[PDB]
């Protein structure tokens, strides 16, 4: 894949003392290029590279309002999966996902992936085929349900083999130099 | 009870334009509209909750979808391209991740021109002597042909109720010419219940031609919807 | 651009 878009997804709990820390974080190639922190005194998803910088000020306002929601759904999960896991309600976590779509030189999709972990372990991740998932244990069990009778695969699919394959595309013509 | 979607089919001009509703089941908030191509798949389009549109994917700029007051949705379709044929399924959760209902679905065929629209001709043959002669066990086919677009839903009706058992419908229809296809099936029956002269068999297939408000040309009648059968009576030797 | 989560 000589191109790939991919997006670090990390919410790290802290029962008390405040609030999970929320991030978002993406990479264009292996070149980080968007940035998000709950951790911020005016959180907003900024560019981290100069052809970022100059992208259309409504993008800015699009993306934040979407990791915000992220921001809460993730803020659900947590507590969810101490529900799943039967785990105290006093201990520290963790929920790393990342999502991404590398394309070759052709210009479509050589592979999308999108990986689920709770505290350094694989919780579930969507197969190569986008249509099926495989869980890891007997709560992702649980989350794989929902998702089949939710239809979240047939939207992650449509996100990584259109959405993220258009914006690559278009993110790599921003960053190739003016 | 359940999700309602309406029209079932429609045959559209190509550039034409059509509207595609769906009545989510009542309280659901979650609206979500799937594409279903004629090769086995399934694309997610708009996802719709609360009257506001929430995740976008293979949504063409072409279509616009938008929730109304009673969180009815509908898809405003327009300049329509052939590649559009396809199915349009609509699935509605209570909240978003809930477990969504989907509905009937709305079978849509684009067509180049309006006037190639045709009526099937439906015709079964009785069962060969040769056959229940060896074997005991008759077996009718049923010839529907000539029709275009791709609408047709073959059935059985022996003694006039619909049967599933013993029926054997070809899964697709076969296209002979550009503007013409064809549909076959076989029911088996027993040579002794077909060979009772009182059983009364019929093969029937619904056709789904032009609505009425799109406007005919005349010298030929209208390809309105309408079911053709084809029936036969047992026979004895 | 980035995947809206939605529940799990």
């Amino acid at each position: 894949g000589p191109h790939s878009l991919r997006y670090f997804v990390t919410a790290v709990s802290r029962p008390g003392l405040g609030e999970p820390r929320y991030m978002e974080v993406g990479y264009v190639d292996d070149t980080e290029f968007v940035r998000f922190d709950s951790d911020a005194e005016n959180p907003r998803y900024e560019p981290r590279a100069r052809w970022m910088e100059q992208e259309c000020p409504e993008y800015w306002e699009r993306e934040t309002q979407k990791a915000k929601g992220n921001e809460q759904s993730f803020r659900v999960d947590l507590r969810t999966l101490l529900g799943y896991y039967n785990q105290s309600k006093g201990g520290s976590h963790t929920i790393q996902v990342i999502s991404g779509c590398e394309v070759g030189s052709d210009g479509r999709l050589l592979r999308g992936y999108q990986q689920y972990a709770y505290d350094g372990q694989d919780y579930i991740a969507l197969n190569e085929d986008l249509k099926t998932w495989t869980a890891a244990d007997m709560a992702a069990l649980i989350t794989k349900h929902k998702w089949e009778q939710a239809g979240e695969a047939e939207r992650l699919r449509a996100y990584l083999e259109g959405t993220c394959v258009e914006w690559l595309r278009r993110y790599l013509k921003n960053g190739n130099a003016t | 009870s359940g999700v309602v979607q309406s029209p079932r089919h429609i045959i559209k001009e190509k550039g034409g334009r059509s509207v595609l509703t769906c009545i989510p089941i009542s309280g659901h908030s979650n609206v979500v509209w799937y594409q279903q191509t004629l090769g086995k798949e399934l694309k997610f389009l708009i996802q719709h909750y609360e009257k506001v549109e929430r995740d976008k994917g293979f949504l063409p700029c072409r279509f616009s979808v938008q929730q109304f007051d009673d969180y009815h949705s509908e898809m405003n379709m327009s300049a329509l391209e052939l590649e559009d044929s396809a199915m349009y399924f609509c699935a509605s959760s209570l909240r978003w991740g809930d477990e969504q209902y989907f509905g009937p679905g709305t079978r849509l065929t684009v067509v180049e021109d309006l006037r190639n629209v045709t009526p099937p001709k439906v015709s079964l043959r009785e069962p060969s002597k040769a056959e229940i002669a060896n074997k005991q066990k008759a077996t009718l086919q049923c010839q529907a042909r000539g029709f275009f677009p791709d609408h047709v839903e073959l059935s059985w009706w022996v003694n006039g109720k619909e049967v599933h058992s013993g029926v054997s419908t070809d899964p697709q229809a076969y296209k002979e010419s550009n503007y013409s296809y064809s549909l076959s099936s076989r029911l088996r029956v027993s040579a002794t219940f077909w060979h009772n002269p009182r059983n009364h068999f019929r093969c029937q297939v619904q056709f789904h031609g032009l609505s009425e408000e799109d406007k005919w040309p005349e010298g030929s009648p209208k390809p309105v919807t309408q079911n053709i059968s084809a029936e036969a009576w047992g026979r004895a030797d | 651009r980035g995947y809206v989560y939605q529940g799990l």
